[PDB]
C-alpha cells in the first residue's frame, strides 16, 4: 500500500477555485500510465471524476460538469499532477482522491493500485 | 441507463459462515473489486480478470459467465466489515456493507 | 517407422530483429539499408490462416527504437543551442508573435564578448520587465539540428532474417485482431513512410472499401481508437511570409541559426482543407462508429488536454514544425476548404523525452507542405454513473504517441521463425 | 512456403519440390550492426540444422531413411490418417510433445549403431 | 590458384589437386570490427556454395555427377575443344549466360526427382 | 567429455556414443559485444573442422574409412598397444608430430586419387 | 584561445607569449607564458591569436603518442 501525496484539506466560499495536488515517488509516477481522480461525497457511492494520462497530459472526463470546471494535468519533471476546479459549489463538498493505475493491456480494466489519502474539500457560505 | 448495479447492498451476516456479493452490468467485460474503511481510500482485493490481489490471505474470489459477477467473502471476517464497490472502467457501484 | 524430412513448410511467431532495407544523410539514413529485390512479389498462402494482434506486434516496438536512435545519432554532433540560455532583453517584432530579442552573448568564440540579436517565436518563450527565457533554457538540453540535415521521410522495408518470415493479413477490412484467412507471405514488408504527426495522420495506406476503425478495446476509453480512411483528404499547408538567418558562433566549429529578419509583412501559418471531403470524411466514420457503438448519436467537439503539441495538431514539413488549429474541423454531429490558422515553433520536446529538446533552424519562409491525411486518431469523452437521463457519444482527437501512427500500418504483418525439420511415420529399411 | 497449403501428403513432393532453403546461404551504425546480426542468426541456425541432420546419420538430403520403428505411444494413426487431410502445421502439433524423443532415438539406432557396425567390417 | 594457368582439361587433375579452399576453414577499434566482418563473409560465402552443392544432389566432393544432359541451345562445342586449349577463365565466360538454366535444371533432375524415387523405395 | 576418462579401445564405442558436438550448432555493450564474437568462433571452429573431414573424402560420420597405411617411421605400436591402457588424451601427444603429414596423406589417396578415377568411370 | 600579448623571442621565429590564463584548473586564474612559432600566429599593438583559434577545432596531440607508419 504505497500512499501518494495530496495537498491539504480546507474550506472555499462558493465559486471559489481549489488546488488539488497529488505527488509521488519518481519510480512509481514513472511505472503509471493513468492518474485517476475520484470523488466521495459523505453519504455518496464512489463518483469517477476523470483521468490524465502520464505521458501526454490527455484527458477524459466522468461528468460533463467535470469536463467543464475541473482541469486535470501532469508535470513529468515534478513527479505530480493536479486537479483545478474552478466554479466551486456546495453540491462540491466531498473527499477527493488521487489514484494511480500500473495496467496497460486490453481487457485488464481499470485500477486503483496506489492511493493519496484523500483531501475533504468544504464549500460553504 | 444504469450501466452497472449491485446487490445486496444490505447483508446480515454470522461471522464463520461465507458471504456472498454481486455486480452486474451492460456490455460485460471485466470488473473489479474494491473495499474500505471510513477515513480510508479502498483496497483492491479482486483484479478485473477475477485474480486475487496482494495483500489479501486468500479470502476473495469469484467469477462471470455471463453480465454478473459473483464473489465470496470467506467466513464472513469481521475484519473485512468494508464498504464494497465494483468497478466497471468508467461506472461504478452504489456499493454493499457487510455488517453482523 | 518414423522417416525424417528437411523443407518442410512450418512456423512459429518468433521475435527478432527486422533488417532495414530501401527502394535504393538527413535522419532516416537509409543508405546504411540494402536494397531490396526487383519484383519484390508475395507467396499467397492458399489454406492458410493466421492469427494477427497489431497491440501485440513487437514490429511496431522495433520501429519505435529505430527511429528514436536515427533522430538521436544526426542529433548527436550538431550544434548546442545551450551555451545561449541566458536571460534576454526583448522587444515585440497577431500582436509579437516573432520578436527581435537581445543578450551581450558570451559564446561568439572569443574573449570579447558581444551584444547580439536573434529573431524568436513567442511559442518559444517563457517571460521572466520585459526580459525572457526560452522554454528548453530550464531544466534540460537543447541541440540544434545540423543545417545539413533534412528529415525526410523515405520509404522503409523491414525485412527478416533469412530463417525467418513476415506474414502479411490481406484480408479486408480486417481489424489487426483475430485470426485472418486471407494470407500471403514475404521476405520483406512494403515501404512504410515514417510519419511525424498528432490527431490526423499522413500519407500512408487506405481502407479497402470504406473507413475501418481499429482497437484493442472499443469500450475502454483510455485506449484510442484509429481510423483509416479508405479514401484521402488533401490539404495544403503554407507560411507565407519570406524571411533571412542569421548565425551566432557557439564553438570555434559550430554555428547556431536564428531569423535574422522578417522580410515583407508578418503573416500567419495556416492550412487549407477541402471542406467537401473534409464534412463527407467525417460523416462516413461517425456512421462506421454507430455501427460499433451500435446506434447512439456521435459528435467532434474540438480537441482538449494541456500541452499543445498534443492539443493542437501537429505536423513536419521539410525541416519545420507546425501546430494547426483543429478546432476548426472536428466539429458537428450525425445521427443521419477550410482553413485552420496555424503556429510555428523552435523548440521540439521531440518524442516527448523528459530532459532533452530539439532546436529548428530557420527555412528562410516560404514554406509549402502537403498532405492526404489519412486517418485520425480519436478517443472518447467520457461517462459515468448516471440517473437513466441521456445519451450521445462525443469524439476527440488524441496524440503523442508514435507507435500508434507506426502501428496504423504494422497492423497487417506478423513475424514467424521457419522450422524445417520434422519428421512422420512412413515405412523405411 | 507455398506449400504450407497443402497436405502433408501432397508434400510427399511439395516439400521435395519446394526444396529451397529460406535460411542462409542461397536466400542469403545502427543499421550496420543489425544487419551483422542477422547475418549470423542466419548462420547459427542453418548450421544447427545441418549438425542434427548430420547426427541423426542424415546428410544433404531432403528425405531421409532412419532405423527407428515409429511408436504409437507417442500417437497412433494410420498413415492415410496423416498423409491425407492432414498438413505438415498440423501434424507438428503433437510431435512436439515426442521430438525429443525422436530426436535421441535416431542419432542412436541410424548412426551410432550403424557406424560402430561399419568399422568392425572395415577391420574384417 | 595456380592451377589458373593452364586448360580446363589439364584441370580435370589440376582442380582435383588444387583441392583446397582458399574460403573459410582451414585458410581461415575499427581493425577489430573490420576483422569480424571478414570472417563473418567468409562463412557467408562458403556456406552458399555448400548450400547449392547440397541442392544439387551433390555433397563435399570436387567432381559431382549429374542427372542433366548437356543443352547444345546454350553452347555448342565439342568436348575436346573446351577440354583442350581453353581454360575455365575462358569457359565461364559463356556459362554465365546459362548458369541460372543449368542451375534449376540440376536441382530438378538430380536431385528432387531422385528422392521422390529413393522415397517410393524406402516404403516399398 | 566424459569419455575422456577411457581407453581409445573403450571409445571405439565411446566416441561413437558420446558423439554430440560440444561446438556450434546444437550445443549453441560490451557485453553483447563479447557474446557476439563467441558465437561467430563457434561457427568458425565448426566449419573448419568439417571442412577438413569433407577435403579427406569423409563426410559427416564419427568413423572414417582411409586410403592410407600407417606409417611406423612416425609411430611404430601394435594396435592392441594403443587400443588398451592408452587413453586418446595420451595418443594424441605423439600424432602431433605427425599431423600434417597424415592430414596431406588422407587428402590426395581418399580424396584426389579417387575421384579422379570416379570421373573417368562416369565418363566410360 | 585568447589573445595574448607577445613579445619577439631569423628575427623573432619563435616568441614568448603570455595571458591571463583562464585554464589552469582553477578560480584563481593567472598571468602564464608559453613559446609559440610565429608560424602558427595570426597579428591582432603585439596582440595575436593563433591561427586555428578561429573557426576551427584544436586539439594536442597525446604526448603518449608517437606516429610511428609502421609497414
Ligand atoms: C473490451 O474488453 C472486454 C473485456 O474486459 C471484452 O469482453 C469480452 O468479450 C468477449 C466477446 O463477446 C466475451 O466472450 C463471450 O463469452 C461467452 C461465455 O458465456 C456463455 O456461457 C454462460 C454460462 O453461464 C452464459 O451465461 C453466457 O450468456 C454465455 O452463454 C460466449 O458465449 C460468447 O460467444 C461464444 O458462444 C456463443 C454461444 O452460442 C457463440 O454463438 C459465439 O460465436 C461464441 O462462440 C463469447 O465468447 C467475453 O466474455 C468478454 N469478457 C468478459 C469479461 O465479459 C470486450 O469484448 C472488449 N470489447 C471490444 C470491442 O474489444
Ligand atoms: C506526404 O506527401 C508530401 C508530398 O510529396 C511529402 O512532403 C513533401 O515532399 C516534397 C518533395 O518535393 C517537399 O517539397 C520540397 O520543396 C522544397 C522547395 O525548395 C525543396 O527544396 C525540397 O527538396 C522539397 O522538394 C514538401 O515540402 C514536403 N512537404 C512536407 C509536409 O514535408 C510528405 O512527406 C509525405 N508524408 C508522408 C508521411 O508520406
Ligand atoms: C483555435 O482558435 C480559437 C480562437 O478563436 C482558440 O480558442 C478560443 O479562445 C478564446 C479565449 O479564451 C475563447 O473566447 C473566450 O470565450 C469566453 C466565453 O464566455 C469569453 O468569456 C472570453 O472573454 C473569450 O471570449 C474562444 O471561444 C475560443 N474558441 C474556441 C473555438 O475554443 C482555440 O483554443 C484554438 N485551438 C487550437 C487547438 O489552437
Ligand atoms: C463542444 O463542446 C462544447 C462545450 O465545451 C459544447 O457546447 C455546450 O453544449 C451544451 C449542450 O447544448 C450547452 O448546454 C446548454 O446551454 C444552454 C444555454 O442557455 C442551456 O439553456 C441548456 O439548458 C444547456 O445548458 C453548453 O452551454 C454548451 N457550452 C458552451 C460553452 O457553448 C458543444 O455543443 C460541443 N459540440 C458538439 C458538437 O457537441
Ligand atoms: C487476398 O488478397 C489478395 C490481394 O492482393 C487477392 O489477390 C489479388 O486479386 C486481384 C484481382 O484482380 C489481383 O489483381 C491481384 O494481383 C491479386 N493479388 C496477388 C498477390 O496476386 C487474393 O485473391 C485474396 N485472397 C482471398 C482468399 O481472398
Ligand atoms: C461548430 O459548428 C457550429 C454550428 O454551425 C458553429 O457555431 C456557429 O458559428 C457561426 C459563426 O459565425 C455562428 O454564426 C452561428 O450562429 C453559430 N451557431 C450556433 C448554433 O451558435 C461553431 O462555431 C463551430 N465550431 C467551430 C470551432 O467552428
Ligand atoms: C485447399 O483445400 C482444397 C480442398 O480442401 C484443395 O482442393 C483439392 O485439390 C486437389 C488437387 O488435385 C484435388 O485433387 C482435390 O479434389 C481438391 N479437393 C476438392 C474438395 O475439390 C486445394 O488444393 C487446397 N489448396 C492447396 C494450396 O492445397
Ligand atoms: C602455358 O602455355 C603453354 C603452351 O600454350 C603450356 O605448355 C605446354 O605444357 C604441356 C605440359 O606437359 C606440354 O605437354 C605442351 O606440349 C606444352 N605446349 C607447348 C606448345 O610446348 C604451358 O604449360 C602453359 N602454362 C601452364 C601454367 O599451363
Ligand atoms: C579408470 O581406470 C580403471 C582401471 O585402470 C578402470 O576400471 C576398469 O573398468 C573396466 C570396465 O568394464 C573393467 O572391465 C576393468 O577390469 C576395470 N579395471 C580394473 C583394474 O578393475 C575404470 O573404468 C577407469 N575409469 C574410466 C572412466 O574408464
Ligand atoms: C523553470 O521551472 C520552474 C518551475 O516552476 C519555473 O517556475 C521557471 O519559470 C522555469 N523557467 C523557465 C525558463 O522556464
Ligand atoms: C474484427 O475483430 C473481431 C474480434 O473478435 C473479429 O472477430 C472480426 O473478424 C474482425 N474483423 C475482420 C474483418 O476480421
Ligand atoms: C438528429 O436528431 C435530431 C432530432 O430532432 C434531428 O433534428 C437531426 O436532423 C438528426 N440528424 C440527422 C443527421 O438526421
Ligand atoms: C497523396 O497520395 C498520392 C498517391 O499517389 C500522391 O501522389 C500525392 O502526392 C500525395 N499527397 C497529396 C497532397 O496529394
Ligand atoms: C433514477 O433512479 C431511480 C431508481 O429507482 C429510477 O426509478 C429512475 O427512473 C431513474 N431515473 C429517472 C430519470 O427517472
Ligand atoms: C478431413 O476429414 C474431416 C472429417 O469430417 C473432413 O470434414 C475434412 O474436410 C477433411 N479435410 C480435408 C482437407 O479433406
Ligand atoms: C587454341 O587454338 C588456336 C587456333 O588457332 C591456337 O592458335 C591457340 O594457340 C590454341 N591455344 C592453345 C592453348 O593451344
Ligand atoms: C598400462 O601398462 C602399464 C605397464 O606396466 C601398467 O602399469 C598400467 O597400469 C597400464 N594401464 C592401464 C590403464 O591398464
Ligand atoms: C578569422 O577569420 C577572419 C576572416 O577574414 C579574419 O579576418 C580574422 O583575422 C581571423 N582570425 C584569426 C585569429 O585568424
Amino acid at each position: 500500500q504505497v500512499q501518494l501525496v495530496q495537498s491539504g484539506s480546507g474550506v472555499k466560499k462558493p465559486g471559489a477555485s481549489v488546488r488539488v495536488s497529488c505527488w509521488t515517488s519518481e519510480d512509481i509516477f514513472e511505472r503509471t500510465e493513468l492518474i485517476h481522480w475520484v470523488r466521495q461525497a459523505p453519504g455518496q457511492g464512489l463518483e469517477w471524476i476523470g483521468w490524465v494520462k502520464t505521458v501526454t497530459g490527455a484527458v477524459n472526463f466522468g461528468s460533463p460538469d467535470f469536463r467543464q470546471r475541473v482541469s486535470l494535468t501532469r508535470d513529468r519533471d515534478l513527479f505530480t499532477a493536479h486537479m483545478d476546479i474552478r466554479g466551486l459549489t456546495q453540491g462540491d463538498t466531498a473527499t477527493y482522491f488521487c489514484a494511480r493505475q500500473k495496467f496497460y493491456t486490453g481487457g485488464q480494466g481499470w485500477y486503483f493500485d496506489l492511493w493519496g489519502r484523500g483531501t475533504l474539500i468544504v464549500v460553504s457560505s | 441507463e444504469i450501466v452497472l448495479t449491485q446487490s445486496p447492498g444490505t447483508l446480515s451476516l454470522s461471522p464463520g459462515e461465507t458471504a456472498s456479493l454481486s455486480c452486474t452490468a451492460a456490455s460485460y467485460g471485466h470488473m473489479t473489486w474494491y473495499q474500505k474503511k471510513p477515513g480510508q481510500p479502498p483496497k483492491l482485493l479482486i483484479f478485473a480478470t477475477s485474480k486475487r490481489a496482494s495483500g489479501i490471505p486468500d479470502r476473495f474470489s469469484g467469477s462471470q459467465f455471463g453480465k454478473q459477477y459473483t464473489l465470496t467473502i470467506t467466513r464472513m471476517e469481521p475484519e473485512d466489515f468494508a464498504r464494497y464497490y465494483c468497478q466497471q472502467l468508467e461506472f461504478f457501484g452504489q456499493g454493499t456493507r457487510l455488517e453482523i | 517407422w518414423v522417416t525424417v524430412y528437411y523443407g518442410v513448410p512450418v512456423w512459429k511467431e518468433a521475435t527478432t530483429t527486422l533488417f532495414c532495407a530501401s527502394d535504393a544523410r538527413n535522419v532516416w539514413a537509409t543508405h546504411a539499408c540494402v536494397p531490396t529485390d526487383p519484383n519484390p512479389q508475395e507467396v499467397v498462402l492458399e489454406n492458410v490462416t493466421e492469427n494477427f494482434n497489431m497491440w501485440k506486434n513487437d514490429m511496431v516496438e522495433q520501429m519505435h527504437e529505430d527511429i528514436i536512435s536515427l533522430w538521436d545519432q544526426s542529433l548527436k554532433p550538431c550544434v548546442k543551442l545551450t551555451p545561449l540560455c541566458v536571460t534576454l532583453n526583448c522587444t515585440d517584432y497577431e500582436r509579437g508573435e516573432i520578436k527581435n530579442c537581445s543578450f551581450n552573448i558570451t559564446t561568439s568564440i572569443r574573449d570579447k564578448v558581444q551584444k547580439e540579436y536573434a529573431l524568436f517565436y513567442k511559442l518559444d518563450i517563457v517571460p521572466i520587465n520585459n526580459s525572457y527565457r526560452l522554454i528548453n533554457c530550464n531544466t534540460s538540453v537543447i541541440k540544434q539540428a545540423c543545417p545539413k540535415v533534412s528529415f525526410e521521410p523515405i520509404p522503409i522495408h523491414y525485412c527478416a532474417p533469412a530463417g525467418f518470415a513476415i506474414l502479411k493479413c490481406n484480408d479486408k477490412k480486417f481489424n489487426g485482431t483475430g485470426p485472418c484467412t486471407n494470407v500471403s507471405t514475404v521476405q520483406c514488408t512494403h515501404g512504410i513512410r515514417p510519419v511525424v504527426s498528432t490527431q490526423l495522420l499522413l500519407n500512408g495506406s487506405l481502407a479497402e472499401k470504406e473507413v475501418v476503425i481499429r482497437s484493442q478495446n472499443f469500450t475502454n476509453n483510455a485506449k484510442v481508437i484509429i481510423v483509416q480512411l479508405n479514401e484521402s483528404v488533401v490539404i495544403n499547408c503554407t507560411r507565407p511570409n519570406n524571411n533571412t538567418r542569421k548565425s551566432i558562433h557557439i564553438a570555434p566549429g559550430r554555428w547556431f541559426y536564428t531569423t535574422g529578419a522578417i522580410i515583407g509583412d508578418i503573416r500567419q501559418a495556416h492550412c487549407n482543407i477541402s471542406r467537401v471531403k473534409w464534412n463527407n470524411t467525417l460523416k462516413q466514420i461517425a456512421t462506421k462508429l454507430r455501427e460499433q457503438f451500435k446506434n447512439k448519436t456521435i459528435a467532434f467537439n474540438q480537441s482538449s488536454g494541456g500541452d499543445p503539441e498534443i492539443v493542437m495538431h501537429s505536423f513536419n514539413c521539410g525541416g519545420e514544425f507546425f501546430y494547426c488549429n483543429t478546432t476548426q474541423l472536428f466539429n458537428s454531429t450525425w445521427n443521419d476548404h477550410i482553413t485552420l490558422p496555424c503556429r510555428i515553433k523552435q523548440i521540439i520536446n521531440m518524442w516527448q523525452k523528459v530532459g532533452k529538446a530539439m532546436y529548428a533552424p530557420p527555412i528562410r519562409g516560404q514554406i509549402r507542405c502537403s498532405s492526404n491525411i489519412t486517418g485520425l486518431l480519436l478517443t472518447r469523452d467520457g461517462g459515468s454513473n448516471e440517473n437513466k437521463t441521456s445519451e450521445t457519444e462525443t469524439f476527440r482527437p488524441a496524440g503523442g504517441d508514435m507507435r500508434d501512427n507506426w502501428r496504423s500500418e504494422l497492423y497487417k504483418y506478423k513475424v514467424v521463425k521457419i522450422e524445417p525439420l520434422g519428421v512422420a511415420p512412413t515405412k523405411c529399411k | 512456403l507455398g506449400a504450407a497449403g497443402s497436405t502433408m501428403g501432397a508434400a510427399s513432393m511439395t516439400l521435395t519440390v519446394q526444396a529451397r532453403q529460406l535460411l542462409s546461404g542461397i536466400v542469403q551504425t545502427v543499421w550496420g550492426i543489425k544487419q551483422l546480426q542477422a547475418r549470423v542468426l542466419a548462420v547459427e541456425r542453418y548450421l544447427r540444422d545441418q549438425q542434427l541432420l548430420g547426427i541423426w546419420g542424415c546428410s544433404g538430403k531432403l528425405i531421409c531413411c532412419t532405423a527407428v520403428p515409429w511408436n504409437n505411444s507417442w500417437s497412433n494413426r494410420s498413415l492415410d490418417m496423416i498423409w491425407n487431410n492432414m498438413t505438415w502445421i498440423e501434424w507438428e502439433r503433437e510431435i512436439d510433445n515426442y521430438t525429443g524423443l525422436i530426436y535421441n532415438l535416431l542419432e542412436e539406432s541410424q548412426n551410432q549403431q550403424e557406424k560402430n557396425e561399419q568399422e568392425l567390417l572395415e577391420l574384417d
